[PDB]
RNA sequence: UCGA
DNA sequence: CATCCGTGAGTCGAGG
């Protein structure tokens, strides 16, 4: 129970680090999955086979590390070390 | 910077240089302050860095003699009796003497008052000593201070950490558009400001003949004419503005060694280092948290502290393999809208204006006859466009920098200017900035009070005192008795009294407190000037009583106590502020730290020469330095990539920054960093 | 414990003006004094000189041959020309002197609908054969617009931007009398201070003042 | 030796290292840092690294 | 967030804003793309403020000593051209506004961003690496401003009165929204005491069981309390499901409750609860009234009766010194004794003739900033200079700075302040050299496994046993045990265990163990945990920084090295006794230790200390050699009595400590082994930082140490 | 008055008498 | 452009947003708005009380579990809209075990309670409970002091008048990026008022008072203004 | 030479 | 235990 977490705090890092072993791990996790959704948007002009959409409803303009950290935590990706 | 810094230059002395001691070879014992130095090197004025103790300030008394060691002045005294025969002392010389205090009290005739009275001898030491014992005594009680330290008030009342950077700061000054004199000053504000030189001075006495903003002609007595021409508007070394302005009116009768017209940061002879202000001791919502400081728009809607820069821009025309540089209107590919603000020549016109980035001098130079592009020579047959073998090599303004070009300095060899071996054509191009002081500007004391501009508050936000009048400048409570330098409180107390003026009660005599009070200072109008020299001056019982004599404003209302404090009222609440804050008035200098100058950044740009990592300095658009103490930082975080990305694709990794550019501007993704060619460069210095 | 409508009284004085405001309800006056002053000090609208145009100059940082001062610190002395204007679009002064003597602000030639209102205001000290032509431009603004506005517009070589100081106001302030007898004689008295720049009455003044501040609160009135 | 090297007495480690024919491993911090791989901490060790993210089955599109 | 400028970012962000330049049409291609960014064309304004959403940026500030001296932050534009920076972190990077300026590093890498969001964010770095305290809290007109309304004025207006005679109960209040009406008429003070009704925050722990016996409080359930209207606007922050607190804030408390913060609530409550505290302290520190005048610095009115009584004390002594009772190295000795005790009761004579209303001391005695040497200083008098030596002079400034020192009283406080500057330049390039070289010592130690599953560990003397009864808290034991895990079971007298093995120290579970009565535990160690390369996670244990269990890869070394260095700059032993210790040089002291335990046999001689010590079993008689100038220790024996010097016939314990000094660490290992002398080291080592009021959590120390043993020498090939 | 040698503005001082010699 | 007017809600309270306004004006129109909705609105309330078996305070009610001190509390609290000026006086009696609350109250004509659901004190058998209201009408908040002869004097007690139906506010001023101008303030305002009146309509009323107001400067000339 |  | 040579001795920025 807190107040609305605002811009670069959300999501809170305390929720999304319950899914995730330790800090570090998180990091790769979230940016693996940024890289596919970027490679998705180039790869789609003119790529078939490109990585799974965003599996969250695209914010205007919302950077690609910020939509996967938000599937993240919607649990919405599988965790491999 | 300012007339002072020049005359401090003067008057530098360093144990650095050839004959003398390295930095490094400097212990503990050379650089702090030695019994000996008493009136011949000041034991303030000193620099902050490594050069702590090697670099110091002669004393204002001093002089030196034949032999190249440092006299000072003393009065002799007979037995106990001053006399007013003065001779100057060695170092030595003063070990096998006893001098007195100048303080020391005086009879009228010469005669001390007690037997035992406070002495100086040899090897610093201290004690009482009969008048009979008494050989020399101190010709003023300022006689250990350099010319800087003088200007300090109540010198005495701030520690020599604070006060140390006082004196060094007051060098950093900048020369405003027009120049007030301190309300609150120790007297030597005006021998400064004379043997600075960057004033006028009148050699022999006469009439002022004729007066124009452009020179000052007088008429001696004997007959002959000697005219003074002005410096108007002149780049200093340091990008100030050196501007001289006549202060005496046509037909003025002058007497010699007057000053008949000042210059920068000088007001009718007066070292004007800054504005007086009006000051509110209280922590305000934040926005001065840590020796930040909060400004009054006043300040920028009547250019209180506005200062004028004139940088100097530079470009040749040389002889090439390829024929030689001319310089011409004529530039390629380029609009006749950019080329506007240029004449027949390719020179900006005096009185346009640039920003960054734009053309001052139109300069082309023939490019080599390689091969140009089978993809660009592609490009010139469909569009049937023949290419230039001249490139572009003009002379644009450097990011930052901008203003009004106040003129033009063409040198030519046709001219029969006569150029180094190898130039044609060698322009020069001025021009001055209008700085208004701004968020980030750094602000100063004479107390080494100092402190950035955090917020400029519109007039109506400031705190007020009863009659509507907003304060200037609202300093924070918490940073002033941390620091020792209460001093800056002591000359607010005054400036309250300079600036609503004084009268002491006459009735039922002359009081008590007020009775080593000089009879000039019984009574004082609105905004007038004194002196508190240093080692002498106000004493904190005449400042109290001076506050309760403070005369009422225009309404008839007294508007600060006896305490010194007064009742504000929040602009922006309108509810009064629940205590009473300290008000007057503080003088304050524009230090030569300015965002404009120093603000930064850089994409890309150039590169080194070996290393291939980013060149260094503003002056090279270079980037900064993620050093080994800044490695560290990163390790023990444990971000290994971004680490990794900083010390390669950021930095040497030749095939890697270009990559990096094409993958952003094409919106893909970042790809992996290579080999730095900085360690390919280790392992061919190692083979 | 009591209901009376709010009066507005006046004492009066040729550049500043007192006007008093009572019964008010406890510890309300305050707040509402300064509501005005921030309304003052800001958004009053008046007029003063946007650009000039000097014989001989072509920027801001020179000096005219056989006058006293330069042109930075004339374009400085015109920063307190008291000025007011009806041409809600710009219009140009003139101001012509040669030979010895002063040159004032009553030198100056207002067109149709300009009215100075300080003449003896210290421009120049123009020394034999000392001319000097000058060309002034003065609009209609309030508060304050920086010079630097003027001139990326599309503005000739020849035009020298000066600041704008549109504000004909001041300096406000105000004090209050709060009855806080134990009692339903409870309240609060303003006394507010207005002192102009004879550009306009101190009473015109806060009557400017009423009309921007009724058309900003009429919002809270309107239905959703 | 290059942790030794861009220590301190370069001139004394580099002449006995090329005596002694020293061969480097590179796995370590400074010695990651040099050549400008990823260094062998945080982030950068293979447990965190080689990390395979995947939707969910359940998540589908729709 | 940050303030970043409008123009510095247009140049960072220079070809993401040409991306977007040419993908809206605003530009044909790139080329012209980046010709609008250079004209700065008024299209690019409205394409930057999209270009840097949620993108962060790191701020460094050199000297980077620790790893919070470069952080990230969530860029925001701005007109002006100066970095705008949080309150907060100014205590990280070490950073006032006197001038100061700090690089701006741009990620660009997807991973990159990640480990700036993540890791490096300001608003996830709370909590000091050194010492697991709050840097990020209120710290100098935040704490002055709750200082303020949290304090309880007595005769304050709108008090509470009980009932008497005709008039009924005054000062009592329905709900906070009613005082806060009544402050805004004009009859309550928002320092005043009262008692009022409250709906929206959980009472105290102990009142909470009284009132509802724990049965769950709850957002709507009421209570009364004697608080100030001040104290309840501050737990309106904290928020709600903490429990009330009744108190001043000084910043000793208020660094209590964040740090209690840190443990509980999660990190994004921390960050905004602390962010709310700094809003409403600025915003009192302003109606605070704290205010500089002359009037406010005041000298004592004893000032010349208290000098007049020592200068007598002192014309005494040097007339005791003119007839030559006195040596020479006595009467400066006792001249400092004089002047040392004068300055004492200068200070005694403000702190009583000052009212906690004088916003000069209302500052010291808030831990808001200053100390109250500094007040002597300034209106008490001066006191004592230093020598070039360092002795203090015989010679004592009575003035204060509010009088006006004296003309020779300025030159030599100003010879002083000096130097005072000068070895301040100099020990910092010492710390840092110090600092450089712990760093290469300890890269390759690295969290590399999650446990080594050793049962080693060393004892913490968790208690003392207190002489008449009960027990007293060791003061070693916020350093050396709160952050440990343990590797034994701890027992009481019963069979009852108190705290299991593979357990976390935590504040409760330490007075688990306090009231139980047990006083010494074995935890796990860097030093006693063996793994291949590095060392394990559980052995290291909390990192605290986050305030659980270390993950597996952090950088502890480099980490340990700059806990160490970081403050290295606050020393007089002083600074080059952790440079002896860390070099291992045989020690200035050379204290000797005793080879074997047993009787002690002391046969001074007035030219010369020599020591024999009588074997306890057997053995043969070992004699030292010592010379006259050190002391011997007062080691604490068996009769539990320390202040007992060492005498004949005492009894000492193999390798203990003969002399004062210090012992060579060489000489340790050789008698007492491996592991005590790591354990010797790592104290010696603490003691240093005790005395200038550092503290780093041993376990900083023990990864250094723990480097410093990695070899073994060759006796035979 | 301080320095009553060129013909400088009058700045009022608080002082003791210096007449030893000018700086 | 002219500015607008915003809306988020919840049943007792809402938050207001005003933007953009002029640089400057956010703080002129802050602390001003606010003092009025607080003081410059009409409402009703608890001037003094009498109860039957009461001869001085420190005793509680016979037959009742909350002190003296603890029931005028809770009446503080009590919601009321009285019609006339001049005032009035409601009886409440109860007796036997249970709990009274403001449901019970016996008003007068055109005098509404409109929080009827209130608790104010638990009685239990053989408890009596007879008191007697005194209502005023007036604005904002009035101590006890000046109450202290407003009942007979055999158990006259004087209470807190808490005439505003508002009950507390608060303000912040952010700014609003309009244009190129990052200048702007936006106003941010919480109004939390009784069950008596909403909100929304507390601040048209607040609102319309201060344009009264700001007439008579107004009335003088109607020079310039633009909207 | 200067700034933190 | 004391000498002679070699190797250390904070970071970042600015300028000419
Ligand atoms: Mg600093
Ligand atoms: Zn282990």
């Amino acid at each position: 129970g807190y107040d609305t977490p605002l811009g670069i705090t959300n999501p809170p890092i305390d929720e999304l680090l319950d899914r995730v072993s330790s800090k570090y791990a998180l990091v790769i996790y979230a940016a693996k999955r940024a890289r596919q959704i970027n490679d998705y948007y180039n790869q789609l002009g003119e790529g078939i086979l490109e990585y799974v959409g965003p599996l969250v409803e695209p914010g205007l303009q919302e950077k690609p590390l910020s939509i996967a950290l938000r599937e993240i935590h919607a649990d919405l990706l599988e965790h491999t070390e | 910077n300012n007339p002072l810094s020049g005359l401090t230059h003067k008057r530098r002395l360093s144990a650095l240089g050839p004959g003398g001691l390295s930095r490094e070879r400097a212990g503990l014992e050379v650089r702090d302050v030695h019994p000996s130095h008493y009136g011949r090197m000041c034991p303030i004025e000193t620099p902050e860095g490594p050069n702590i103790g090697l670099i110091g300030s002669l004393s204002v008394y001093a002089r030196v003699n034949p032999f190249g060691f440092i006299e000072t002045p003393y009065r002799k005294v007979v037995d106990g009796v001053v006399s007013d025969e003065i001779v100057y002392l060695t170092a030595d010389e003063e070990d096998r003497h006893v001098v007195a205090q100048a303080n020391s009290p005086i009879d009228a005739d010469g005669r001390f008052v007690e037997p035992r009275v406070l002495v100086r001898r040899k090897a610093g030491e201290v004690e009482y000593v009969p008048s009979s014992e008494v050989d020399y005594m101190d010709v003023s009680p300022r006689q250990m201070v350099s010319v800087a330290t003088a200007m300090i008030p109540f010198l005495e009342h701030d520690d020599a950490n604070r006060a140390l950077m006082g004196a060094n700061m007051q060098r950093q000054a900048v020369p405003l558009v027009r120049s007030e004199a301190p309300l609150v000053g120790t007297g030597m504000e005006l021998r400064a400001a004379i043997d600075a030189g960057d004033v006028v001075v009148a050699e022999e006495s006469g009439v002022i003949e004729e007066v124009s903003a452009d020179y000052i002609t007088v008429m001696h007595d004997n007959g002959t004419r000697r005219t003074y021409r002005m410096r108007k508007f002149a780049r200093s070394n340091h990008g100030t503005c050196a501007n001289q302005c006549p202060i005496v009116d046509a037909g003025d009768r002058v007497e010699a060694g007057q000053v008949i017209a000042d210059g920068p940061c000088t007001d009718d002879g007066e070292m004007a280092l800054g504005k007086n202000l009006l000051v509110a001791i209280m922590p305000w919502e934040g926005h001065n948290y840590e020796d930040a400081i909060i400004l009054s728009n006043r300040l920028v809607e009547e250019d209180v502290l506005t200062s004028i820069h004139i940088e100097e821009h530079e470009i040749d025309a040389r002889d090439t393999k390829l024929g030689a540089e001319e310089i011409t209107r004529d530039i390629p590919n380029i609009s006749d809208e950019v080329l506007a603000d240029l004449d027949e020549r390719g020179i900006v016109r005096i009185g346009a204006e640039v920003r960054d980035g734009d053309i001052l001098v139109g300069k082309v130079t023939p490019k080599g006859e390689t091969e140009l592009t089978p993809e660009e020579r592609l490009l010139r047959a469909i569009f049937g466009e023949k290419a230039r073998e001249v490139r572009d090599t003009s002379l644009k303004v450097p990011h930052g920098e901008s203003g009004k070009v106040i003129g033009i300095r063409v040198f030519s060899r046709e001219d029969e200017d006569e150029l180094p071996a190898g130039v044609n054509e060698l322009v020069r191009v001025y021009v001055a900035q209008k700085r208004k002081i701004s968020d980030g500007d750094k602000l100063a004391g004479r107390h080494g009070n100092k402190g950035v501009i955090g917020k400029i508050l519109p007039v109506e936000d400031m705190p007020f005192l009863a009659d509507g009048t907003p304060v200037d400048i609202i300093l924070n409570t918490h940073g002033v008795p941390r620091r020792m330098n209460i001093g800056q409180i002591l000359e607010t107390h005054l400036g309250w009294c300079a600036h609503s003026g004084w009268k002491v009660d006459a009735a039922k005599g002359v009081p008590d407190w007020a009775a080593r009070l000089p009879d000039e200072l019984l009574e004082a109008q609105p905004n007038a000037i004194v002196s508190t020299p240093v080692f002498d001056g106000a004493q904190e019982a005449e400042l109290q009583g001076l506050l309760s004599c403070t005369l009422p404003n225009r309404d008839g209302d007294v508007l600060v106590d006896a305490d010194g404090k007064a009742m504000l009222f929040d602009g922006r609440s309108g509810e009064p502020f629940p205590y009473p804050v300290t008000v007057g008035y503080m003088y304050i200098m524009k230090l030569h730290h300015l965002v404009d100058d120093k603000i930064h950044a850089r994409s890309t740009g150039p590169y080194s020469m070996i290393t291939q990592q980013p060149l260094g300095g503003k002056a090279q658009f270079g980037g900064q330095r993620f050093g080994e103490m800044e490695c560290w930082a990163m390790q023990a975080y444990g971000a290994a990539y971004t680490l990794q990305e900083l010390l390669t694709i950021k930095s040497d990794d030749t095939v890697g920054r270009v990559k990096v550019y094409e993958a952003i501007v094409k919106g893909e993704n970042i790809p992996e960093p290579g080999i730095p060619e900085s360690f390919k460069v280790l392992l061919k210095e190692l083979q | 414990i009591s209901q009376r409508p709010t009066l507005s009284e006046d004492v009066l004085t040729d550049n500043r003006s007192q006007f008093v405001i009572e019964p008010l309800e406890p510890g309300f006056g305050y707040t509402l004094g300064n509501s005005l002053r921030r309304t003052l000090l800001s958004s009053i609208p008046g007029a003063a000189v946007t650009s000039i145009r000097i014989d001989g100059v072509l920027h801001e940082f020179t000096t005219v041959p056989g006058v006293k001062e330069d042109v930075t610190e004339i374009i400085l002395n015109l920063k307190s020309l008291v000025v007011s204007s009806e041409e809600d679009e710009p219009v140009t002064m003139y101001l012509r002197k040669q030979g010895p003597g002063e040159v004032t602000a009553g030198d100056i030639v207002p067109p149709a609908g300009v009215t100075v209102h300080n003449p003896g205001m210290h421009i120049a000290t123009l020394n034999d054969k000392g001319k000097l032509e000058v060309e002034l431009v003065v609009e209609r603004g309030r508060g304050y617009v920086p010079a630097v506005q003027n001139r990326a517009s599309g503005a000739e070589i020849g035009r020298i931007p000066v600041d704008s100081i549109y504000s004909p106001v001041l300096k406000v302030t105000y004090k209050v009398d709060a009855t806080r007898v134990e009692q339903r004689t409870d309240f609060d008295k303003l006394i507010l201070d207005v002192e102009t720049k004879n550009s306009i009455s101190p009473r015109d003044a806060l009557a400017s003042a009423g009309k921007t501040l009724v058309e900003l609160f009429g919002l809270a009135r309107e239905l959703n | 030796w290059l942790s030794a090297a861009s220590f301190q007495e370069t001139t004394r480690v580099l002449t006995d290292a090329a005596i002694n024919c020293r061969s480097d491993k590179l796995n370590g911090l400074k010695e990651n840092v040099i050549i400008g791989k990823l260094i062998p901490a945080g982030t950068g060790i293979n447990r965190y690294r080689n990390i395979a993210v995947q939707p969910t089955e359940e998540a589908r599109a729709a | 967030q940050c303030g970043l400028p409008k123009l510095m970012a247009l140049e960072l962000f220079k070809p993401f804003v040409m991306k977007r330049l040419v993908d809206l049409n605003h530009a044909q291609n790139i080329k012209s793309a980046k010709r609008m960014v250079e004209r700065q064309r008024p299209q690019v304004w409205d394409v930057l403020e999209e270009v840097i959403a949620e993108h962060p940026v790191l701020l460094n500030r050199a000297p980077t000593l620790h790893r919070l001296g470069i952080q990230a932050f969530e860029p925001m534009l701005v007109e002006g051209k100066a970095i705008q920076l949080h309150p907060l972190v100014c205590e990280a990077f070490n950073a006032d506004f006197d001038g100061d300026q700090m690089a701006v590093h741009l990620p660009l890498s997807a991973e990159a961003q990640a480990e700036a969001r993540i890791l490096m964010l300001s608003s996830n770095n709370i909590l000091s690496p050194a010492s697991g305290r709050p840097l990020a809290m209120p710290r100098l007109d935040m704490v002055t401003g709750l200082y303020y309304l949290t304090t309880e004025v007595p005769g304050d207006t709108g008090e509470y009165q009980p009932a008497s005679g005709d008039h009924p109960e005054t000062g009592v209040y329905s709900s906070p929204a009613e005082a806060i009406m009544a402050a805004d008429r004009g009859v309550l003070s928002v320092r005043a005491k009262i008692k009022v009704r409250l709906t929206q925050l959980r009472p105290p722990v102990e009142i909470e069981a009284e009132l509802f016996g724990h049965s769950g409080w709850q957002p709507g359930d009421a209570w009364m309390a004697e608080t100030t209207l001040g104290r309840v606007m501050f737990n309106e922050l904290l928020p709600l499901g903490y429990p009330f607190v009744n108190k001043q804030m000084h910043k000793k408390v208020q660094a209590a409750i964040i740090n209690d913060l840190a443990e509980r609530y999660p990190m994004i409550v921390v960050a905004q609860t602390v962010d709310k505290l700094k809003d409403a302290g600025f915003y009192w520190a302003t109606r605070s009234g704290v205010t500089v005048s002359m009037a406010d610095v005041l000298v004592p009115p004893r000032k010349k009766e208290i000098l007049d009584h020592y200068e007598e004390r002192a014309d005494k002594v040097e007339k005791q010194f003119q007839r030559g009772a006195l040596n020479h190295d006595e009467r400066n000795e006792a001249l400092v004794e004089i002047w040392k005790e004068a300055t004492d009761e200068v200070g005694q004579a403000l702190r009583e003739h000052y009212p906690d209303d004088n916003p000069i001391i209302t500052i010291v005695d808030s831990g808001a900033t200053g100390n109250f040497t500094q007040t002597r200083t300034l209106a008490g008098m001066k006191g004592l200079v230093t020598n070039p030596k360092g002795e203090f002079i015989p010679r004592p400034v009575k003035s204060s700075f509010r009088e006006g020192l004296t003309v020779l009283e300025y030159f030599i406080n100003t010879h002083g302040a000096r130097k005072g500057l000068a070895d301040t330049a100099l020990r910092t390039a010492d710390s840092g050299y110090l600092t450089r070289r712990l760093v290469d010592v300890s890269q390759d130690v690295i969290v590399r496994e999650h446990d080594c599953q050793t049962e080693r560990g060393i004892v913490v003397e968790l208690a003392e046993r207190a002489p008449d009864g009960t027990l007293i808290r060791d003061p070693y034991i916020e350093t050396s045990a709160y952050a440990r895990t343990l590797g034994t079971d701890a027992v009481d007298e019963a069979g009852n265990v108190i705290v299991e093995r593979g357990q976390d120290l935590g504040d409760p579970e330490i007075d688990a163990l306090l009231a139980a009565g047990i006083t010494q535990v074995k935890v796990r160690s860097v030093l006693t945990c063996a793994t291949s390369t590095g060392v394990c996670a559980t052995c290291y244990g909390r990192s605290m920084a986050t305030g659980k269990l270390v993950d597996i890869g952090e950088a502890v070394g480099i980490v340990a090295a700059q806990s160490i260095g970081e403050p290295g700059t606050q020393l007089t032993g002083g600074l080059p006794r952790v440079q002896e210790l860390f070099e291992a040089r045989v020690p200035r002291g050379k204290a000797p230790i005793a080879d074997v335990t047993g009787r002690v046999r002391l046969e001074d001689g007035e030219r010369f200390y020599k020591i024999t010590i009588v074997p306890d079993d057997g053995g043969e008689e070992v004699v030292y050699d010592k010379i006259s100038k050190r002391q011997r220790l007062r080691v604490f024996k068996h009769e539990d009595g320390s202040e007992r010097v060492l005498s004949d016939g005492d009894h000492v314990e193999v390798g203990q400590q003969l002399m004062e000094g210090s012992a060579d660490p060489h000489e340790v290992l050789r008698v007492q082994g491996p592991r005590e002398v790591q354990i010797h080291l790592v104290r010696e080592v603490q003691e240093v930082y005790r005395a200038q009021g550092v503290s780093i959590h041993d376990k900083h120390i023990e990864v250094i140490v723990r480097q410093m043993l990695r070899r073994v020498t060759i006796i035979d090939s | 008055s301080n320095n009553s040698v060129p013909g400088a503005p009058n700045r009022v001082s608080f002082a003791k008498l210096r007449e030893p010699l000018e700086v």
